[PDB]
């Protein structure tokens, strides 16, 4: 039985910054774009889930296409 | 008094390329339009898809003049 502790952040201070860009089109459909890439870890899924909570709208109205 | 109509005669005629992405109704369009917003909406409405699924891209037109 073995434990772990793992420090969270980039060890170069300047890489701990992040951009997002959000459009709402006139049908209410929302397109989110952010600096992260999807590689199977399900970041876009999480980002959709966060945008949905924040805006108080169903996930079905939100979409992420690409980085 | 009467005044006859007029043809735009932009040297470049109307033209659209449509790329279907196969995922979630996404489509990307290259079009000779002065109105990428309405292009995007009219395409989305034709497809029964949200506006966030459709991307329109406009480099230049060989004339428009409102046409
Ligand atoms: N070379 C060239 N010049 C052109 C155009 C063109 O296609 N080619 N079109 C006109 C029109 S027709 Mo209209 O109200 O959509 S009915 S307004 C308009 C105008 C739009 O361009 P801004 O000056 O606002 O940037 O450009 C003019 N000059
Ligand atoms: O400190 C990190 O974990 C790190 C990770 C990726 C790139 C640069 C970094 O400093």
């Amino acid at each position: 039985i073995i434990p772990t502790k793992f420090g969270i952040s980039f060890t170069v201070p300047f890489l701990n910054q992040a951009g997002a860009l959000i459009h709402v089109y006139t049908d209410g459909s929302v397109l989110v774009s952010h600096g992260g890439t999807e590689m199977g870890q399900g970041l876009h899924t999480k980002m959709v889930q966060v945008a949905s909570k924040a805006l108080k709208i169903p996930i079905s109205k939100i979409y992420i296409s690409e980085t | 008094l009467y005044i006859g109509g007029q043809d735009h005669f932009y040297l470049e005629t109307h033209c659209t390329i449509a790329i279907p992405k196969g995922e979630e109704g996404e489509m990307e369009l290259f079009v000779s339009t002065q109105n990428a917003m309405k292009t995007q909406s009219f395409v989305a409405k034709m497809l029964g898809v949200p506006v966030n699924r459709i991307l329109v891209r406009v480099k230049r037109m060989g004339g428009g003049f409102g046409g």
